[PDB]
């Protein structure tokens, strides 16, 4: 059968499933060792059994097809792939690739590719004509992603003013500045829904790191795309190699002039883990910093681009402040001026409980010609005008009223206009 | 007339005859033998390419043509074109 | 064939060159990497293969010719140079040498220069015997850089208003003070094509250190010259490495009585990247900076000077302000007048969407009597004092709209007067 159809069905359908085909004492063993478990029983009959994944290659030159309803985690059911393939077709880590597998022979431990059918959901002949990421021209971000709905509801108004404070294109490279208790878990839910209800075009990746496990569930069901989490139980090298994972799966895409967006929670927790795992170079920053473990991260976060040959890379990632830890002060230090849009949340707007809590004077954005228009810009600036001397608490209290009045921002300029 | 790759398994054990440099025993569907030796395997617009020699021959043929192959050393496997 | 007009190639009309010569899976490879298979792959025909790049020195007295391409980073395409080259000739880093290269042999991974032909771009022997930069004799700057093109356009305002406020010309360290998001990166442009058209002859080199990669491509096809930059994704020893190279190129050419220019974004990037790598001696200075560290920064920013014997090294750097850092201030700190010229930007001036952003009461040159002549002092002194009351925000205004209607500074002066 096909390998990605069981790692989505229920656990409990797959223990039925299991015990029909004769298997026994499946019910106390891990998800990833019942489908093990069953597609060696499978195996027996000789049928054909399909698979897919993402492509990670270790040190030796072999690799595994990780999957991501696992969130890329080793496991037994890991597809091998001998280095003679990675040769035979050049793959890179973070290429997806489906085809037939084979159960493992005497002395094998995981189930083995047989057949590539598809790389990158293209031909293997035309995927390996792909130039390669970095010989991309990177560009400024000019095709805009409007968050507005536009439907009129409550939770539309939180993507309004996100247009109206820092307009997001593709290719983009954002930064969402957040203290804690500022309600920053639900902005990036207003974003995946509307970039998932605006534009299904674009591939949408959220990335969690260092994350309470009922966060992701919550995270999983809401989001329309592909979301990959690692919580706080696993160790270092876990929250590295995810997003090492997500990072070279987005630029294999990008490379196939496909839009990629990624949601980041969050680059502190990320820079902290490549901290841990790093050898110590005898340089260390202050509060327990080392000089090199930030190289890493910012390879991570540089990847966001507009590739003038085709498709764009968007990481739109959150990083954390005033949370009293002067190790994510100084982290913050070193991405400031990195990214070309900004977004700011206050807690003193969230202690008033009135939401979203964005501080519209401190956000906004490089180069906004190109993504607005002529008249629309005018309009931001004249609105902005008005922002500008008011206080920040003020400032979203009177935007939301206005907006609150009105469906869409073109009437909301109008109406402010006369 | 259109070229179809062969599986995995076959070539990982083509790769390992010619990185051993061992002698290999081909056989076709018509029934012909060639007990040669094969030198590397490459590859020419799309196509990959086995390079098999006797005496200095060095000819080179399609691995989708190639039905057979035997050795004591690895096993006498068979390729599959579905 | 020729090196550098491989290099200069596009990298989709490099795989079709390495197709045409038997090369094979050139795609899903760096661009350093195809120009290596494909010099090998032509070396292979035995054909002459010329090459050229910019000397580096090793530790060990090993050679190697970087590009300017590849912002001077070390890959497979460099070209080894043997010591013995370098003692029969006056070689030092930052030589350019133009000659005939060989493929390497067994042992050797690195094309070999084999018959150098231009150095400097002059004879081999000419260059085998000349004055050192440091034995040079300084001497203050006795020539102007126009920075007028007559044409009136809405961009050659900027143009004369920092010709207006502080007269810049060659040989004297110059400084730019710019707070966030003040059309700095804008004013470096219009002074970049101002100084291409109006002085063709100088060699104009412009370092960017740790910025964001859609900014450098935007660069280089918009400055007319060499463009050399290091984002941020790259380590703190590539940022000192680019630096390096590019002081070292300038010292050659002044010695060669060229006069060249060179624009720096930014020195407090580049002085927080020596304070990264610099190994810590055990003394530790307010604002996590150290005091030898410094000492490379500055010698940098010091080097520019106007030779008697001919040429000039003119640096115009540029200086971060109010980022929100700690560090950041105590680098400004070392440079409060170290550079004849100064010109200060303002955020408040930029916030109303005017610009440029320059703060006329701040800026100002050191010796300014030596650039242009007595009549014109008055000139500038006369518009001083009825600019002065007025506040510098209110200066701005002033400046462009009495500059609108005027098409050159001889009509303004002739203008202010009736
Ligand atoms: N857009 C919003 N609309 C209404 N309430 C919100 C919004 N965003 C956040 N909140 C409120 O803020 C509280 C905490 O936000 P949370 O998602 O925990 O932020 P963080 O993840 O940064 O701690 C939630 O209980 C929620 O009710």
């Amino acid at each position: 059968m096909n390998l990605t159809e069981l790692k989505n069905t229920p656990v409990s359908e797959l223990i039925t499933l299991g015990e029909n085909m004769g298997l026994e004492n499946l019910a106390r063993m891990r998800k990833q060792d019942i489908i093990f478990a069953i597609l060696k029983q499978h195996a027996k009959s000789g049928e054909d059994i399909f698979g897919d994944g993402v492509l990670e290659i270790l040190q030796d030159g072999f690799g595994f097809l990780r999957s991501a309803d696992s969130s890329y985690l080793a496991g037994p059911d890991d597809i091998y792939v001998s280095p003679s393939q990675i040769r035979r077709f050049n793959l890179r880590t973070g290429d997806t690739i489906s085809g037939k597998i084979r159960p493992p022979k005497e002395g094998e431990r995981y189930f083995a590719l047989l057949k590539v059918n598809e790389v990158n959901f293209d031909k293997p002949e035309n995927a390996r004509n792909k130039i390669l990421f970095e010989n991309l021209t990177p560009l400024h971000a000019n095709s805009r992603l409007r968050m507005e709905r536009g439907n009129g509801s409550t939770e539309d108004l939180t993507a309004r003013v996100l247009d109206l404070a820092s307009p997001i294109g593709r290719g983009q490279r954002g930064l969402i500045v957040a203290p804690p208790k500022a309600g920053k878990t639900m902005l990036l839910q207003n974003i995946a829904q509307s970039i998932a209800y605006n534009h299904p075009d674009c591939v949408l990746m959220v990335l969690l790191i260092d994350e309470r496990p009922e966060e992701v569930t919550e995270m999983q069901r809401l989001v329309k795309g592909e979301v990959v989490a690692s919580t706080f139980d696993e160790p270092a090298s876990r929250h590295v190699q995810v997003a090492e994972m997500v990072i070279e799966k987005a630029k294999r895409l990008v490379e196939h002039k496909k839009d990629v967006i990624i949601l980041l929670d969050s680059i502190t927790r990320l820079a902290r883990a490549y901290n841990t795992v790093v050898p110590a170079s005898g340089k260390v920053l202050t509060g327990g910093v080392d000089a090199n473990a930030l190289h890493r991260p910012k390879r991570f976060f540089g990847a966001a681009r507009n590739v003038e040959e085709g498709g764009s890379l968007t990481i739109i990632a959150t990083a954390l402040i005033d949370t009293g830890s002067k190790m994510d002060e100084v982290i913050y230090e070193e991405f400031k001026g990195t990214g070309n849009m900004e977004l700011h949340l206050s807690r003193k707007i969230a202690e008033k409980r009135v939401f979203p809590a964005i501080d519209y004077n401190r956000s906004g954005t490089r180069k906004e010609e190109l993504l607005t228009t002529q008249e629309e810009l005018q309009k931001m600036w004249i609105l902005r005008k008005i922002i500008h001397p008011m206080g920040e608490i003020d400032a979203m209290e009177f935007l939301i009223n206005k907006l609150a009045m009105t469906k869409t921002n073109d009437d909301f300029f109008e109406m402010m206009k006369r | 007339d259109t070229y179809q790759p062969i599986n995995c398994d076959d070539y990982d054990n083509l790769e390992l005859a010619c990185q051993h440099h061992l002698m290999l025993t081909l056989e076709l569907k018509d029934g012909e033998k060639l007990q040669a030796k094969a030198s590397d395997l490459v590859s020419r617009k799309n196509v990959e390419y086995l390079v098999v020699e006797a005496a200095g021959e060095t000819r080179e043929l399609r691995l989708d043509k190639i039905t057979s192959f035997s050795h004591p050393e690895i096993g006498t496997v068979v390729v599959s074109e579905s």
